[PDB]
């Protein structure tokens, strides 16, 4: 498989190749020398600004990440059975939409924020 | 500076050719004239020629028998004249026409190939040579 | 074509005044102010005394003007000299572009 | 036992998106166009070999379009802009009959004219001459000589051109997507914007489109493919235009058959303007050829279209337009760098029902002109010299159909299409822009 | 029971810092300032209250006014810089004063100047004329004709003026710090810009200031709440500009009482000139009316805060300012496009001691003004057509207080100071802005 | 509390917004148009310089690091009671603002030279 | 040492240099603006491969990379002792140039899916 | 065997790189160069020495000159492009002699030109009159009257240039690498052009380099330290020139030995010009003053070097050039904005085998000067006032070998080449530059 090789596949088995999709995240007065500028631009702060969030996260350097917060059941109307093997990721991602932003906030503030602060209780 | 030549004694009925060698003047951006001058009598105006050639002028008197022609790169005015009557023995004159920009607006005019506009009155005469017949 | 008309002659004593007509029509003399008047030495091809109407080239004195009414030219000469003695002609220009020349003026200086 | 979080890093996943893509050329130096900067890029097409993901998108919302549309007019003016300025002409034209064995139907077409002009020195003026085109000359004075005219744009923004070296070529571009970015090729050989397209390959860079502007015969497009193709915003709306990608290619030989001089001058200081000189021979007609067969029997093809939009046993005909400017009215296309507007009289007539022979159409010759979409510039075309002769292929058509039809018949349709974007509308119809969103979310067990 | 260094990151540390702000538009046709180029600004970039925080820092020494400064003239000339020059139009202007039924304070304000100009060609020279103000010709030569007069700023750079459709309607815009940068803001109300503010939050974007021009009172501006602020770097230093911010708004009615009409030429190739033509009515001079009583109240609040600032039981003058140019002698502001030169001495001819009703400031109108700072440029103000009336109020002063030790009383203060520099003062006097630094040192126990 | 809301809280107490404070940290006739690429750019080196420190550090994804690196008492007249809940970062900043340098270098020092001979020991 | 001080040294002798090396690589329409853009662009650009390559091979915050993947002997003529004592980095990049392609991949695929589905395996 | 990878982050390792330096700068207002916006520059580089270290780079294939090339001549225009425009001069001539007592050397290199002058108004025009040199005025027509004469240029590309106000003192610029760049130094002062050099550091910016422009000897550069040397890319290649880098300096004295005025005409809009007034003494011609001991010195030296890689019993003649249009027969160099054409065959006519009095070399002014490489560009160079004495130092030369001889001996060198890049091929022979690589393979024992 190649780039987008199993973008309409099972959830499961387009996890099997992520290397690609990471790899295709990265890389004259006229109009074009600013366009290309400002291109260059859009593609690094949009880059950096997942792996910041990679990095609150506490997932630097993982492709598959693991948490200490619970799923919710507002967020799903099927079993694991049923996500990871008969559906695709564009589906997915089109029917929990709405929750991004707490799922996000739940990582932050439930993962390292607390995590940090047990480590730091665990010095001596 | 012009020099007429070609002028000598012919017969009735016969056909001369006249020429005016020049210098000092740009002559391909100035116009000519021919006139003559019969012993005791007044200038007659004989013909005109445009300086490229465009247009020429012939008085009536002279027509048919007389024709105006130049030569810019011989620098050189011509007039040819067949059928030669005794009416037309006279001194022929090769004349400069005066001429140069016209002034208009603060900007001097130019004619077709930066030719000299006609001021309207004769400069340069040649010492003139004699046609009789 | 025909020609101007001028008079036969015109005379003068040194110092006086006097004045060479010259007699056109609607298509020359009244027709533009291109009209000129030349003075002729004998022997030899003439020079321009006048150039439209009234002016002078260079090398002509003062004494030298000129007028034009309607159809009528003339040349005045103010300060009549010996030096000016010679043949007096009248030009201009006409409607089919043709060059006209008068009969010409004999000038004797008294 | 219960499900955790997990987040996924690299999913495969969309999002509709708008940015700019790269000018990307392939294998006289520079032209609108083939602009200096543009970078050569990878011949190889980046396939993701028909994915199976269905997805559904159009034109009139391919905000690709609009980009070209602005590029190309920046270009325009790129190119434009370093070269000498017309404006010292702009003084009283003396205008005159040309006589030079005339055929009738070019009387009163060519106009002899002189005019003072300006040259070396600041102080000096020069009577020069030229021959003009009719169509850009205009009177300024009945009450004055019936000779005084001035050229159609002097009381307007400046006509200006040089730079004869530049072509007009229109040069295919390729357009490629920044990283993060993916251009989605629809493989669908027989879609219409009235559903999703089943069969989806993205790429990375498409492949070139040649900038070709014309105002309504498509020339030297994408051709369809399987069969007649026609495309519309809004199929009942009589105020939009039609587009037809037809199948069958259609060859159209043009001329200007008019041995030309090409004479110059210098305006000013190191400023040259060329222009028409002597025409030696006799004075023809500009013209078009097509074959009767590739038009005629054609138009059957889009007819059988028309009639799935429109109903059973209708009646089709074909017209003239109901005229406006020349730039709506007629035909027009650039050859050699000259502008040549056709009358279509020949091809938009016959009636379509229910149940070696030859079209030449007659050309005009243009040079003032602005551009299609603005007259706040003005350009002037140089003369060609000799005789040009152009072939081209007509890929497709832009129609316009009349108010309505009494009782769904005799519908009747004309040549048509007001705006310049058309050109790309019918090239970028195929392509639609996500962005690549590698975060996202999912229920599983771990720690 | 030993200590190390660790690190920390998100750390909320500030540093003192200089960069530039990013142009916030709020809520078409182009305004100079309230540019295309100007991108929306966030609805509700709410701020928080710093819990036990005080922080420093000084207006004057504040870069923001100098971005400010800069970007105002940038943009001054990205919007005239495609205008039509008035070079074509220095030519030798035949002037006389026919007016009609002008009164006596306008006797020779008005000129009815005749002239030579070019049309859309060459050739055409044609005979124009127009009125213009006294202020804006000098005769080229008296001796040799008493009517010859050309344009004041012929002999230097180019007058420049078109683009008649733009607007200099001072809107307002807010500045926004770019990523890794704030703004801290003071909500104090007896705050001076200079010094410790016990009271602050932090926000991203500035609240939106309009960019008023003006050279005497600041119009149109932030109102002081509670007290008169009197501001200066050096509040004895005779030498600097003082600033006073009101506590109570003061409106002003200013008029150009003349239904003037605008007429029209072309001088070349789409270069349209306006200009006054004939004026319907008689003519008056132009005027700016406040309330007496207001102002009066006006100033007694100034006057206790000088006392405040200087000493006891003084007294404190006013007068105009020691001469010079309309620039710097009058009130010098724009409504509609166009520029009144209002004098303002009535406003100071007053004296203070320990212990309907109107004003009426004659105005003069300029159409030919340099550039604010610069005298490399010069601009000509179109005429608005018809008559206008405006209303504005006053938000503050600029003073200058007189020098002589004149035993600390009888104080003169005069207008003056019209740096524009010292208006946007009076707006920024609540900012700082810093450099956030998120990594932080600190010693614990661990290993 | 927001963003830089706990520029008035102690050490301590601001270690519980963090998560927050970083996050923040990230986003043709004209020519402010070329002033806003440096904007963003300079946005981006700044971010990415701080992220190679961390990096360098052993701190890549860590809000709080541990490290190896004791220090002179000549640096602190106070106590880490003190420091840690009476005391904000501001003030705290000031305090040993002449340290800085110097501890950087430490900590990348002190701690890559010995970590990379762990892992060689570490190999067998 | 400073920048490049090492650079003559051997391979092993440098590793203790790797650091300062780190150090130095990162940090108006008129002919300079937007020179210096794309200087500034390109710096941040390379940099960021660099650092994707070495977060997909789990080299996230590592001076020193570790992995479980040999290389091929058709690459060496040499032992270790000679490749660390008796050579430079210099010399040591030319004789293995051809190679640099094949090992980015062979290391790449060969953890990051070993990793990852260990992860997955392992998560409970 | 059982071994398995590592990679080392932060490895020292070198790649061969073409990208841009930046402008670094110390620091009146206005120079070429030295401009506006360039970027302080490092007070402390720091040279780190290389030990083990030797690589190999190039001389004339070496893109820093190119860089250099491309930047010195767009800046060239972008800093002296807002001039006065002197198309408004383009007039006839009418050339008298000059009213003074000039001596035989100077007869007919001045004339004093009388025109038509434009003024400020469109209405007038004056009679004015100005100094030139001989070089740049040539005769409008032998068959009209001989003394009428035009501006060398006005019948092509126009001729644009005042700036006064701009400094052209060669200020020496630094050049600076981005990061992940490293510029590499060789201080091996035996190296003769390309080859691996044994004694290299490394820097971050290099030092500056002084913009100096000429077309045969090198002046103000980089000295030898120990003795002179000549390099080339191929000693036998006589297609190719020769540098010669100089051990000592040859102190050389100009002059333009004429007390000059300056007058100044407005023509337009602030388009002010000012142009040669009259001269206060005699007139005398431009000379030259070279050490005639230190000449011959230096160019015994030369041939010293040239006998290491020619042979002996070879006479080595020094000669004149042989043609060309000025800029190649002269020594063309500029003095305070003064531009002199020195004949420099007094420095080249003597022998050597292998067995104060100064050179008064004469010297002509310029004003007329096209761009050194391009004739669409020209400019007049401003009259200064005063007197001239320019100094200097000789620091190498430029030489073009005779090549083709019979028996391979008694060989001739003159003087020459005009090309900018070869005036900066001394000064950047030592360094190069690279990219950085931190990643490389580290095969060992751990998992
Ligand atoms: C102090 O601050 C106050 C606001 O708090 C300002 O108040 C008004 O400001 C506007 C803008 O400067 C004044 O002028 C208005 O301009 C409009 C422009 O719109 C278009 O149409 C005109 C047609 O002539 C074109 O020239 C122009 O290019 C645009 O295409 C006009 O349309 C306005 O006139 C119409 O609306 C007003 C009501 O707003 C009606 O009274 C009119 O009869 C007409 O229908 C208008 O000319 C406006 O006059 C200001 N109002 C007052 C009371 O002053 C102050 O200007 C500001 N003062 C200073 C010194 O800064
Ligand atoms: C010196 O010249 C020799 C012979 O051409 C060449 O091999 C060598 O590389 C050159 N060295 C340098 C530093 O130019
Ligand atoms: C020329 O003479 C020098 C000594 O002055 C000697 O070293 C060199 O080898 C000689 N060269 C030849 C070609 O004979």
């Amino acid at each position: 498989l190649g780039f987008l090789g199993a973008a309409g596949s099972t959830m499961g088995a387009a996890s099997m190749t992520l290397t690609v999709q990471a790899r295709n995240l990265l890389s004259k007065d006229t109009h074009w020398g600013i366009k290309q500028l400002q291109a260059r631009v859009l593609a690094v702060e949009h880059y950096l600004r997942d792996q910041q969030l990679l990095g609150i996260w506490g997932c630097s350097g993982k492709l598959i990440c693991c948490t200490n917060v619970p799923w919710n059941s507002s967020w799903s109307n099927r079993n694991l059975s049923e996500i990871w093997d008969n559906m695709t990721w564009l589906q997915w991602d089109k029917e929990i939409s709405n929750y991004t932003q707490i799922i996000y906030g739940l990582l932050e503030e439930s993962q390292n924020q607390q995590e940090k602060n047990e480590q730091d209780l665990l010095a001596l | 500076r012009l020099v007429e030549s070609g002028g000598g004694v012919v017969q009735p009925g016969s056909s001369l050719r006249l020429s005016c060698a020049a210098s000092g003047f740009d002559f391909s951006r100035q116009g000519m004239h021919w006139v003559r001058q019969a012993p005791g009598q007044g200038l007659e105006w004989v013909a005109f020629i445009k300086y490229d050639g465009s247009e020429k002028y012939h008085a009536d008197s002279v027509w048919g028998r007389l024709s105006i022609s130049r030569d810019n790169s011989k620098d050189t005015l011509y007039l040819q004249m067949n059928s030669l009557r005794v009416e037309d023995t006279a001194t022929y004159f090769c004349v400069r026409e005066a001429g140069g920009p016209d002034y208009r607006n603060g900007y001097n005019y130019y004619d077709f190939y930066d030719g000299y506009y006609n001021y309207h009155y004769m400069d340069v005469w040649g010492k003139g040579t004699t046609v009789t017949v | 074509q025909s020609a101007l008309t001028q008079p036969a002659s015109v005379s003068g004593s040194p110092g006086q005044s006097i004045t060479i007509s010259c007699q056109g029509t609607s298509n020359d003399v009244g027709g533009y102010e291109s009209v000129s008047w030349y003075q002729q030495h004998p022997g030899k091809a003439p020079k321009v005394v006048i150039y439209d109407v009234s002016k002078r080239p260079s090398g002509v004195s003062n004494r030298f003007s000129g007028s034009k009414s309607g159809n009528t030219a003339s040349l005045t000469i103010s300060g009549l000299q010996a030096e000016d003695e010679g043949d007096y002609y009248c030009k201009s220009l006409t409607s089919t572009r043709r060059r006209v020349f008068g009969t010409g003026t004999k000038l004797t200086v008294l | 036992e219960n499900l955790w979080v997990t987040v996924y890093y690299g999913v495969p996943v969309w999002k509709d998106a708008e940015t700019t893509l790269f000018c990307a050329s392939d294998a006289e130096k520079h032209n609108v166009w083939a602009t200096h900067a543009c970078v050569p890029t990878d011949p190889n097409p980046q396939e993701i070999h028909l994915e199976n993901v269905t997805e559904e998108f159009n034109m009139w919302k391919n905000n690709m379009v609009e980009q070209m549309h602005e590029d190309i007019i920046s270009l325009w003016d790129q190119s434009l802009k370093p070269c000498v300025k017309l404006t010292p002409l702009c003084v009283t034209l003396n205008c005159t009959n040309v006589t030079n064995n005339i055929t009738d139907d070019m009387r009163g077409e060519l106009k002899n004219c002189s005019f003072n002009a300006t040259t070396e020195l600041r102080n000096k003026r020069v009577k020069r001459y030229s021959l003009f085109y009719r169509l850009d000359i205009v009177q300024i004075d009945s009450n004055r000589t019936k000779s005084h005219y001035r050229l159609i744009n002097c009381n307007t923004s400046a006509i200006t051109q040089a730079c004869p070296k530049v072509s007009f070529e229109p040069i295919p571009i390729h357009y490629c997507a920044p990283a993060g970015f993916a251009i989605l090729k629809c493989k669908d050989k027989k879609f219409n914007g009235t559903g999703p397209c089943p069969s989806v390959s993205t790429v990375q860079c498409t492949h070139g489109i040649k900038p070709v502007v014309s105002t309504q015969l498509l020339l030297n497009g994408s051709l369809a493919e399987e069969e007649v193709i026609i495309r519309s915003e809004n199929i009942t709306n009589n105020a939009k235009n039609i587009l037809v990608q037809l199948n069958t290619p259609v060859q159209i030989n043009c001329t200007r058959p008019n041995n030309n001089t090409v004479k110059s001058i210098r305006i000013g200081p190191g400023q040259a303007f060329y222009y028409t000189g002597d025409i030696i021979g006799d004075i023809r007609q500009a013209h078009c050829n097509v074959s009767k067969a590739t038009w005629n029997e054609t138009l059957g093809k889009v007819v059988k279209q028309l009639r799935k939009h429109f109903g059973n046993n209708t009646i089709i005909r074909f017209a003239q337009s109901s005229g406006g400017d020349l730039e709506v009215t007629t035909h027009s296309f650039n050859c050699g760098g000259e502008f040549f507007y056709c009358n279509t009289s020949g091809l938009f007539n016959s009636t379509w029902i229910s149940n070696n022979d030859s079209i030449t159409l007659p050309c005009r010759i243009k040079q003032i002109i602005n551009m299609w979409q603005r007259i706040g510039q003005a350009m002037y075309a140089p003369p060609i010299q000799g005789v040009i002769r152009c072939v081209s292929n007509i890929t497709g058509l832009i129609l316009t159909r009349d108010g309505g039809s009494t009782n769904s018949t005799t519908e009747t349709f004309r040549p048509g299409g007001g705006d310049m974007r058309d050109n790309w509308r019918s090239e970028l119809y195929k392509y639609k822009v996500v962005k690549i969103e590698p975060l996202g979310v999912a229920p599983t067990r771990c720690k």
